[PDB]
């Protein structure tokens, strides 16, 4: 398994150079979004029986 | 992540007697039914013996039944297995098993290779 | 027995013109007193005869005769018997009579509750198994189907009490209607459909154990119709028979040979039943005893014998025991014990395949969880 | 040789540990602690589909949100409508022991793959009328497990890979997972898409380069179902653990846990929705759970079906959600 | 069956009363 | 509308005629431990699924075989929980623990513990090794009542015939609670009833989940 560990090896160090922002940044991030399209979610706002096709 | 490690083995005297320890990381150790599982040179993979989850339950192969012991400690996450009167059949290198899925009385892929849920394992020669 | 009134007033019809003789001593000729008619009288002797033949019903002295003359104040002698001008023997067993009657009144009041109580399980356990969509499968088609054959059962005993006891007796005796043999059809229609369908749950039941690589879907319009035209053809043919030959008003009486046509089938729906219960006892058996080795399997055949006993109402074989005696003890027992268990059949076997059923139930829990 | 291999193997797992702990200061939940919450959602069976036969795995709804494609065990791939509730076509497939099924974003061509090691493409749309066999792609060795269209040419398989349609070759191989590949997600850029094999392991890989930029891990038991976020940034995963987690690209660790006490059964099928506030979640006790992206809150219970859920999709545009289980029923929930 | 007979066994029952009744209405 | 209500009816109807046929086939998983003489079985009855169609009194049967598939075969066994039965294949001649651990999770799976397996014991080659060292319970073995050995069989070897056959029986009894059974051979790859045993087994699987429909079971 001499070259499944020098790949695995690659791998690891290929994962250790890239770059990751701080979590703060990113949560923020995906609650904006959802908050930016919490009105076009049907899901989450019920729709109008006037333009609903499952009925 | 699902990590398992094993510690101790060695080399002793035939007849002897020796105690290895399996250490689990990254789940519940209370949750999976635990195996020990030996590889003998130029053989596949052999189950030893495997406990339940509270350890009601725990069986032996037929190889070393009424040698060795399988214990198992959920508040140290670690689990022991003592061997006693030792033979050369023995000398294979062993590997500290989980069980796939947790809250099952069964498991799947115990001695199969390339298995993810499985140690490093240790040489033991006598 | 009503054939025996019209005489009475065919007799009086009869002498009810006015004496063509008076030249007897008292002159008596020709006119019809309460029970009999005398052309001429001789004053000098008296004669003995039969008296008439409307008392033979229910007399246990045949061949009686009694002296009878003329003379309006007396017909007969002055105490012949209890009645005067009547035969020897007239009336007995005054309480029989009442106590027979009180009795009969018990057991139908009793087989009606019965039947009304069923049909009212049988309603609601066939809505159950006809609107939930789940549930519907061959084995419940057919549960259903047997459902239906009860409650028309039902219907129909009760229609013909309605129109057969509840209206009154005399009407009845004076003439009989279409309707009452409308209603008697349709009686004798659903007591062979639903003979029909126990023998159809257990010829299912069955072809099932025996056959296991049977396809129900291609046969079940067989077992359709060999459970409700065959009844319907049985049905016509004893209505036309009735019609062409021995009509006699309301077809309610069973002496004439034509009755077996209606007698024949049923019997025979039940014997096979058995016989085919019998069987898959026998099929049960061999799975219900350890099948391999010996275990510790307490009580197979207790196992065995509740399983007969939940099976006794759907089969219906309880029949079989008191359906072979021709006439031993059939009053108090062949139809009490019919009767009752006809009744209650419906309401057991809704109340064992219906609500105590593990899938139903199960489903019946989730649906009121999902409502509440 | 090996032994030096697993010591620097170790300390590389050990530098990213620290450096993703490093960047955790604050989890997501604190944050939207604050926020309000989602509240009781009620869903309703709208429509219900039972021209099936046998247990129905895995289903893909379609461009428009309103044809669906279905695949059953009784070998028959359908195409319904989810509108009339009226069958559109129903191929038959060579293999009944179908586990995936895939539609194009154009709606020309529909995928099968399953136990076979062969995945089928089918033209839904041709000359003569009738629905043929347009492609057989048969390179793989384990079992097909999940496939997405990239476009009309362009494929993704999850075995336990990239093809082009034209030639039908594997022009891609995706390396590097030790467990069988049970589910796939495709990116809303058609650029990058995760993968979930059966170990605690998640790795993404980007579509044109074809090598594995991240790898994710948390998990405690064979992972089963995975979909992106609709932002892009993000992925969700269910596992056979009764937990469900959330992975972000750009910070490389796990955002929070979707668990309960009383659930001790696997995860199937997640589906994020329109806004992605809410998870959805197919679980093994016959009903599915609507977890709050943000809050960690089941908001409602779908317990609709009788046996073991499989396949979840959402609309495109997030009308209705459609659920297929192991009952021969697919139902439509709102 | 068990109707059909128990049915016979009541009308005939029935008629006789009825006779009876009539009968023993007239007594003359 | 209408339009789409014709294509509509077609569908259904066609789905109608494919379900009159698909009730009367019936699905076996064939199941061993690699070369335990699975495939000396296949070809006496007769590339990711290796499927086998043979009619048996006018009744078709359709077994699947593992094929190129992988040694993890905890996910995609789980496909089969519909099946018929699992003939699950053992070499009785340590492959024989490794066989009695695959066949203690099959029957303990929780999606497996609806379907009944049909337990054969290929490898009749007890005879030529007349065993004793790998199972120490079978030194005072005591060979049952219940045993029907055929004449001309050594005592030894069905002796440990039996003894192989209740180590199975007891995993197989352990938790089978009624709602599967196992139903063991001492089978062989040259033998000819093999058909007629799977043909019994399938008939008796079937029996047996009619009475439960009913209860009476």
């Amino acid at each position: 398994s001499i070259a499944q560990a020098r790949k695995l090896v690659e791998q690891l160090k290929m994962e250790a150079n890239i770059d990751r922002i701080k979590v703060s940044k990113a949560a923020a991030d995906l609650m904006a979004y959802c908050e930016a399209h919490a009105k076009e979610d049907p899901l989450l706002t019920p729709v109008p029986a006037s333009e609903n096709p499952f009925r | 992540q699902v990590q398992l490690q094993e510690s101790g083995g060695g080399l002793v005297q035939p007849g002897g007697s020796l105690r290895l320890s399996c250490a689990a990381s990254g789940f519940t150790f209370s949750n999976y039914k635990m195996n020990w599982v030996r590889q003998a040179p130029g053989k596949g993979l052999e189950w030893v013996s495997d406990i339940s989850q509270s350890g009601a339950s725990i069986s032996y192969t037929g190889s070393v039944k009424g040698r060795f012991t399988i214990s198992r400690d959920n508040a140290k996450n670690t689990l022991y297995l003592q061997m006693n009167s030792l033979k050369p059949e023995d000398t294979a290198v062993y590997y500290c098993a989980r069980c796939p899925a947790p809250f099952t009385r069964d498991c799947f892929d115990v001695t199969s290779t390339t298995y993810a849920y499985r140690g490093q394992g240790t040489q033991v020669t006598v | 027995e009503c054939d025996y009134v019209q005489m009475i007033e065919v007799q009086h019809k009869q002498c009810l013109e006015e004496a063509q003789l008076e030249n007897e001593t008292i002159g008596c000729s020709k006119m019809w007193d309460n029970l009999t008619c005398w052309p001429a009288t001789p004053r000098g002797q008296v004669v003995v005869l039969a008296c008439p033949l409307i008392f033979k019903l229910f007399s246990s002295i045949q061949g009686r005769n009694v002296s009878r003359s003329c003379t309006d104040e007396g017909w007969t002698h002055l105490e012949p018997g209890p009645y005067p001008i009547a035969c020897g023997l007239d009336d007995k067993a005054a309480s029989l009579d009442e106590q027979q009657t009180m009795f009969y009144g018990s057991v139908k009041t009793g087989y009606t509750i019965g039947y009304g109580l069923s049909l009212a399980t049988l309603l609601v356990a066939t809505a159950i198994l006809s609107l939930f969509r789940k549930l519907h499968c061959t084995r419940n088609y057919i549960h259903m189907h047997l459902f239906i054959s009860f409650i028309l059962r039902a219907a129909a005993v009760f229609i013909k009490d309605l129109a057969l006891f509840d209206s009154g007796e005399s009407d009845q005796c004076s003439e009989g209607s279409v309707g009452c043999k409308a209603a008697m059809v349709f009686f004798q229609y659903c007591v062979m459909a639903n003979f029909f369908w126990l023998l159809v749950e257990g010829l299912y039941l069955y072809t099932l154990l025996a056959v296991s690589f049977f396809s129900e879907r291609k046969y079940f319009w067989g077992y359709i119709l060999i459970g409700w035209g065959v009844p319907s053809t049985f049905t016509m043919v004893w209505t036309i028979a009735r019609i062409h030959f021995e009509d006699y008003g309301c077809w309610d009486t069973i002496n004439s040979s034509l009755w077996w046509i209606i007698k024949g089938p049923i019997l025979t729906s039940i014997l096979v039943n058995f016989i085919l219960f019998i069987c898959i006892i026998r099929i049960l058996l061999q799975k219900l005893r350890p099948p391999d080795i010996r275990k510790s399997d307490s009580s197979p055949y207790s196992r065995l014998a509740r399983s007969t006993l939940l099976l006794i109402p759907l089969f219906g074989v309880h029949y079989i025991m008191f359906a072979f005696f021709p006439d031993n003890f059939k009053p108090e027992v062949k139809m009490v014990f019919e009767l009752v268990v006809g009744s209650f059949q419906g309401f057991v076997v809704a109340i064992l395949y219906c609500f105590l059923n593990g899938e139903v139930q199960a489903e019946l829990r989730r649906k009121w969880r999902r409502w509440h | 040789e090996l032994d030096q291999l697993r010591q620097e193997a170790e300390q590389l797992k050990n530098q990213i540990r620290d450096a993703r702990k490093a960047c955790a200061d604050a989890t997501l939940s604190q944050i939207t602690n604050n926020i309000d919450p989602v509240g009781r959602i009620q869903m309703r069976t709208r429509r219900t589909l039972r021209g099936h036969l046998a247990k129905i795995y895995a289903m893909h709804w379609g461009t428009d949100s309103r044809l669906l494609v279905s695949a059953s065990q009784d070998g028959k791939l359908i195409i319904w409508d989810s509108y009339t509730t009226n069958k559109v076509h129903a191929i038959p497939l060579r293999s009944s022991w179908v586990m995936t099924c895939a539609y194009a974003p154009s709606g020309n061509y529909v995928a099968c793959g399953g136990l076979d090691n062969i995945c089928s493409i089918y033209n839904l749309k041709t000359r003569e009328g009738n629905v043929r066999v347009s492609r057989e792609l048969a390179g793989h060795t384990g079992y097909l497990s999940c496939c997405r269209f990239l476009d009309d040419n362009q494929i993704v398989t999850s075995s336990g890979a990239l093809w082009d349609i034209e030639t039908g070759q594997q022009t891609t191989t995706f390396t590097g997972h030790t467990g069988d590949v049970m589910s796939l997600s495709l990116a809303p850029d058609t650029r990058l898409f995760v993968s979930g094999a059966c170990d605690a392991s998640a790795k993404l890989w980007d579509v044109r380069e074809g090598m594995c930029r991240q790898t994710f891990t948390g998990h405690e038991s064979d992972i089963n179902a995975i979909c992106f976020f609709p932002n892009g940034n993000a992925f969700a995963t269910g596992s056979d653990d009764a937990t469900c987690r959330l992975f972000d690209l750009r910070a490389d660790q796990e955002l929070m846990t979707y668990s309960h006490d009383n659930i001790i059964c696997g995860i199937t099928s997640v589906s994020f929705s329109k806004s992605g506030r809410l998870l959805l979640a197919g679980y093994d006790d016959f009903n599915c759970n609507v977890w709050d992206a943000l809050k960690a809150d089941r908001a409602g219970v779908l317990a609709g079906h009788d046996n073991r859920v499989s396949c979840l999709g959402v609309t495109d545009d997030g009308m209705a959600v459609a659920t297929g289980s192991w009952d021969s029923f697919l139902k439509i929930w709102n | 069956h068990s109707d059909a007979v128990f049915t016979d066994n009541y009308t005939r029952l029935r008629k006789q009363m009825a006779v009876k009744k009539y009968l023993n209405s007239i007594l003359n | 509308e209408k339009a789409q209500r014709e294509a509509n009816k077609k569908i259904e109807k066609q789905l109608q005629k494919d379900k009159q046929v698909y009730r009367a086939t019936h699905r076996l998983l064939l199941l061993g431990a690699g070369e335990s003489g699975k495939n000396t079985i296949v070809k006496q009855m007769r590339s990711g699924i290796f499927e086998t169609k043979f009619q048996v009194d006018k009744v078709n049967f359709h077994m699947f075989d593992v094929g190129a598939q992988r040694d993890e075969r905890r996910k995609w066994i789980q496909c089969f929980n519909d099946v018929t039965a699992i003939i699950f294949v053992v070499a009785s001649s340590n492959r024989l623990q490794a066989a009695l651990k695959l066949f203690d999770s099959i029957w303990n799976n929780k999606w497996l513990r609806d379907t009944s397996v049909i337990l054969f014991l290929n490898k009749q080659d007890l005879l030529a090794e007349k065993i004793e060292d790998y199972f120490p319970e079978f030194a005072r073995y005591t060979t049952p009542e219940d045993a029907t050995p055929e004449p001309g069989e050594d005592p030894r070897v069905t002796r440990a015939k039996y003894f192989i056959r209740d180590e199975f029986l007891r995993i197989s009894t352990a938790s089978g609670d009624g709602r599967h059974y196992c139903y063991p051979h001492f089978t062989c790859s040259v033998d000819t009833e093999n058909i007629r045993r799977v043909f019994n087994d399938c008939r008796d699987i079937i029996q047996r989940m009619h009475l439960r429909q009913y209860e009476l079971l």
